[PDB]
């Protein structure tokens, strides 16, 4: 089940982006976002950088 | 950003690829002011080099609205946009003597060591200025005379 | 030991307890007896040198390889039993099991074994999922000639790319590198990973 | 250096193995290592491999080896290394301002000497310190001894935020706590089908309440979503027909 | 190994100044001194002797620099233990040191020849206060000013001695009755003096961000707002999105209100009593309610 | 007084006791100058805990 893992470790719990976006379109009556790349990978990065 | 990452690569940097990823420099120590409570010009937290504290402000108040994206304000060099870019733009320091890094220097075996075919206890003692290497010899001019 | 830490430590790979002996070579049973300490002899069918060991007396001389194949005959010397059979009652050492009888008898073995503590409890899972991880274990090799080839002699190598490299400087006329197949335990093999 | 002056140069301090490693060819040294590799007396011999195997690195990247020496830092971005202002008036910190701060003070301190003039000594003195206090921001407690700022305390260093059990690489591991979730005691219920479940109406009132807010906008029950929201708060007679 | 010990060596090794030594400096000095002048003289007119008839002065120059260099070594060796009673509570040891040094600099600069005394007096009277000086600019984490660092170690100072020496813990009120003499003041210097604690000293889960869900539904809140007022005009609308201002957001001056409108002569100001009454449609119709509820 | 008194029923979310701290002193909102223009009330000193 990758969907629904990367539905709880992502807009679940940690992306603000993610689950401001996910309440939204909840309300709103329209598709929920269909998962992508972490606001977490981008702070990973820059931190290595 | 694109879905599609085939695979990940790490290297090393250059300092004229550290000046490419920068923003401004930190040229004082000096953190936020501590009267107002606002960044301290062109420091570790200044609005200049990062970013503007709440979303689509900046500094001294020539700007509040957000009908301005991505303009730069000329009194004082802030750009109104998110307040989220403050966790994307980094800083870059120019040192006036280089320095070596730490890791390829104390890891066991030492690379550096490898590289410039040192004992590690002597390549110590030239990074903490406790012994002088010679770099150069003019092997030309010492043959001819 | 017979519970989960006799299934641990042969996951692990780690040697055993008892650590029985088995026959190194094939054979035939030549045990002196002392009092404190057996020895425990196997003169070869072959010719050569005849192994030697140094066994304690606390453990029990083992069922031997007879035509009869009576497990409650006990081993009695004089005899000639099979290569690899095991010599006194115990665990007998995967890594020698391996170093003696290939990769395959060593599965075997690890299967086997991993599964004969869950047949007595009563529980049974199907070969393959053990098997699905002891192929995780017994897929590198350690060099003892570093040879022409680039990699260090001693370091645990993927099979493949050992094998790949091996051809590749073969195709030019370098001399090759002399691999063997390594068992590993299931914290030290997935530790030596690639990404 | 004063019998040859112009014969040889040669510098102490970091800025010396840049002009070396600079100085230094990586093609070069990297067949001589292969050709000693080539013959005998192996035990010697596998010293030299494992320099062949760190000099060709450098060689297959195409990345030069003169990226061991900074000639500038990068500063992480400021929100990672947050100072935010707690309820009591008090400030909360991280530890990294301390490291940047430092490294800042001894670099403009060091520049400004420079352009004085000072004896040799101290200049040196100044070097020495400036490295020191990078390696520490890079990693702590590396080589000497470790910072620390308050009370004894060894300070976070900058390779301390990837390690660990706290570190980066470790944090979607381990597991969090997440959003539309519950938990309660579990009786028997063995009138119902093996697809069906029994969920008690006062946690799945709460548990959708989004959806049930949506709907109840939609029906036209609140005039708008935000008086919606208070609705299913007083948990009024309306919402369970919704809901349903 | 260590930094503190290579530097102490370092500052050994030269021989520490005495009475035989002070007659070599102040000799070395007033010649410098006097080299200084000569050699500065030729420069500016732009004529120069010969260099030859000139190396002696260049000597004189390199025995300046062992004046300046060598006497330096001598000083460095006080410049430690002037730092020995600064070391504990502000900042490292070699940091302390550093600016020693750096203040020795300017002061040796700043010397007169003609004088004599002892040098740990008047040295010493002069580095001290680099030392105080850069101590005091960097020594906290947030910077403060001059005048707060002496108040705060003022009342620091005396308020660590007055606790042991009453016996009782000194009350909130009577330590500002010495000078300060407020008691609104007290919460301030002890916030000053409070130095920001680490967060990983866990300690930053307790802490509440909060509003992305109300700003969220405040963004919704702009669009039933905007929808909801539509029954209006054009006209009356501009002065609602003027002086107010629903979109633009500013208390602004009326003149510069009435030049960006595109209506000049004020004639807005005498339109913004005609309609009041129709700006009485949405709070007759009670619209506005359910939002400032 | 603020307090409840003694007796009465209480559902969830209802106050028990009513208090505000003085709310800290940022500039008053000009979209908020509007809404609260419209009607008339004033964002006090206080917000409600
Ligand atoms: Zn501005």
């Amino acid at each position: 089940a990758a969907y629904t893992l990367q539905e709880l470790l992502t807009i679940k719990s940690d992306d603000t982006v993610g689950r401001v976006k996910v309440y939204e379109a909840i309300v709103k009556g329209e598709n929920i976002p269909e998962p992508g790349i972490p606001e977490s990978f981008k702070v990973l990065l820059k931190e290595l950088q | 950003d694109v879905n599609f990452f085939d695979e990940l690569r790490i290297g090393l940097a250059t300092a004229e690829d550290i000046r490419q990823w920068s923003y401004g420099e930190v040229k004082k120590p000096e953190t936020i002011n501590y009267r107002t409570l606002k960044p301290e010009k062109d420091g570790l937290f200044c609005e200049k080099i990062f970013g503007p504290t709440r979303d689509w402000e900046c500094y001294c108040g020539k700007y509040k609205r957000v009908r301005f994206k991505g303009i730069i304000c000329e009194r004082c060099g802030v750009e109104v946009t998110r307040a989220k870019v403050r966790r994307e733009r980094m800083g870059h320091i120019e040192l006036a003597a280089p320095v070596t890094h730490i890791w390829y220097f104390k890891g066991v075996p030492s690379r550096l060591g490898y590289l410039l075919d040192l004992a590690p206890k002597d390549l110590e003692k030239i990074i903490y200025f406790a012994a002088y290497v010679i770099t150069s010899v003019d092997e030309e001019m010492r043959h001819n005379e | 030991t017979g519970g989960l830490p006799r299934v641990q430590e042969l996951f692990e790979a780690r040697v055993p307890r008892g650590k029985a002996p088995i026959a190194d070579v094939t054979g035939r049973v030549r045990l002196e007896d002392g009092e404190r300490f057996y020895k425990i002899t196997i003169v070869p069918d072959d010719g050569g040198e005849e192994v030697v060991y140094d066994k304690i007396s606390k453990r029990q001389r083992l069922r031997v390889f007879k035509h009869e194949d009576g497990s409650e005959r006990v081993l009695s010397d004089g005899d000639h039993v099979e290569v690899g059979q095991q010599l006194m009652e115990g665990s007998a050492d995967p890594h020698e099991v391996l170093r003696v009888q290939g990769p395959r008898e060593v599965q075997i073995h690890l299967v086997r074994e991993v599964q004969e503590v869950y047949r007595a409890q009563g529980v049974s899972i199907h070969d393959k999922h053990i098997e699905v991880i002891v192929r995780q274990m017994l897929r590198r090799v350690t060099i003892i000639d570093s040879g022409s080839t680039e990699f260090l002699p001693g370091s645990l190598i993927d099979r493949a790319e050992f094998e790949a490299e091996n051809r590749r400087v073969v195709a030019e006329g370098g001399e090759p590198a002399a691999g063997r197949p390594v068992l590993m335990g299931i914290t030290k093999a997935s530790l030596a990973t690639d990404s | 250096v004063d019998r040859y002056g112009e014969y040889f140069t040669g510098a102490m301090g970091a800025e010396s193995i840049q002009k070396l490693i600079e100085n230094f060819d990586i093609d070069a040294e990297a067949e001589s290592l292969r050709d000693v590799i080539r013959n005998g007396k192996g035990q010697k011999k596998l010293r030299a491999l494992k320099r062949l195997k760190v000099v060709a690195a450098f060689q297959q990247s195409g990345n030069s080896p003169m990226g061991m020496v900074l000639d500038a830092v990068p500063v992480i971005p400021p929100e990672l290394r947050p100072m935010v202002q707690l309820d009591g008036g008090r400030f909360a910190t991280s530890d990294l301002n301390d490291l940047y701060r430092r490294v800042i003070n001894r670099n403009n301190r060091l520049k400004r000497l420079i352009d004085l003039g000072a004896p040799e000594i101290i200049v040196n003195n100044e070097k020495r310190m400036l490295q020191e206090s990078v390696d520490a921001l890079f990693d702590n407690g590396r080589r000497g001894r470790p910072v620390t700022g308050p009370g004894n305390r060894p300070l976070k260093s900058l390779s301390d935020l990837l390690k660990g059990k706290q570190g980066r690489f470790r944090q979607n591991l381990l597991g969090k706590r997440v959003d539309y979730s519950g938990r309660s005691v579990i009786v028997v219920g063995p009138q119902l089908k093996l697809h069906q479940c029994g969920l008690p109406k006062l946690m799945a009132l709460e548990l959708f309440k989004p959806f049930v807010m949506k709907r109840l906008v939609d029906l036209n029950h609140a005039q708008n979503i935000k008086s919606a929201k208070r609705m299913v708060e007083r948990q009024r007679p309306q919402v369970w027909d919704v809901l349903e | 190994a260590d930094s503190v010990r290579a530097y102490l060596k370092q500052i050994g090794k030269v021989a520490l100044l005495n009475a035989e030594e002070e007659v070599e400096l102040a000799k070395r000095i007033e010649a410098g001194l006097y080299a200084t002048q000569l050699m500065t003289e030729l420069s500016e007119r732009g004529e120069k002797l010969p260099a030859a008839q000139r190396r002696d002065m260049m000597w004189i120059c390199r025995d300046g620099d062992r004046a300046k260099n060598h006497l330096l070594e001598a000083n460095l060796r006080l410049v430690v233990s002037l730092a020995k009673r600064y070391t504990g509570r502000g900042m490292a040891f070699l940091d302390l040191i550093q600016e020693g040094n750096l203040g020795l600099i300017r002061a040796v600069e700043k010397f007169d020849y003609t004088k004599g005394y002892k040098f740990s007096t008047y040295a010493t009277w002069w580095i001290r206060q680099a030392i105080t000086r850069a101590m005091a600019d960097q020594a906290r984490t947030i910077r403060i000013p001059v005048h707060m660092v002496e108040v705060i170690n003022k009342l620091g100072r005396i308020q660590r001695e007055l606790l042991q020496d009453l016996g009782r813990e000194p009350t909130p009120e009577e330590l500002a009755k010495e000078m300060d003499i407020t008691p609104e003041k007290v919460l301030e210097i002890q916030q000053y003096a409070r130095e920001p604690i680490s967060l990983d000293q866990q300690l930053g889960d307790f802490i509440e961000d909060s509003v992305a869900v109300d700003a969220v539904s405040f963004t919704l809140l702009q669009d039933q707002l905007q929808s909801v007022l539509d029954t209006l005009s054009e006209r009356e609308a501009g002065v609602v999105r003027l002086r107010f201002g629903l979109t633009d957001g500013q208390p602004r001056t009326l003149d510069e209100i009435g030049q960006v409108y595109g209506v000049t002569r004020e004639r807005i100001r005498q339109i913004e009593s005609k309609t009041m009454s129709k700006l009485r449609h949405p709070s007759r119709s009670q619209v506005l309610r359910d939002y400032l509820d | 007084r603020g307090i409840v008194r003694i007796g009465a029923e209480v559902r969830d979310g209802d106050i028990l006791v009513g208090k505000v701290t003085p709310k800290g002193e940022t500039e008053l909102t000009p979209e908020e100058r509007l809404l609260r223009a419209i009607f008339g009330e004033k964002a006090r000193e206080v917000r409600d805990t």
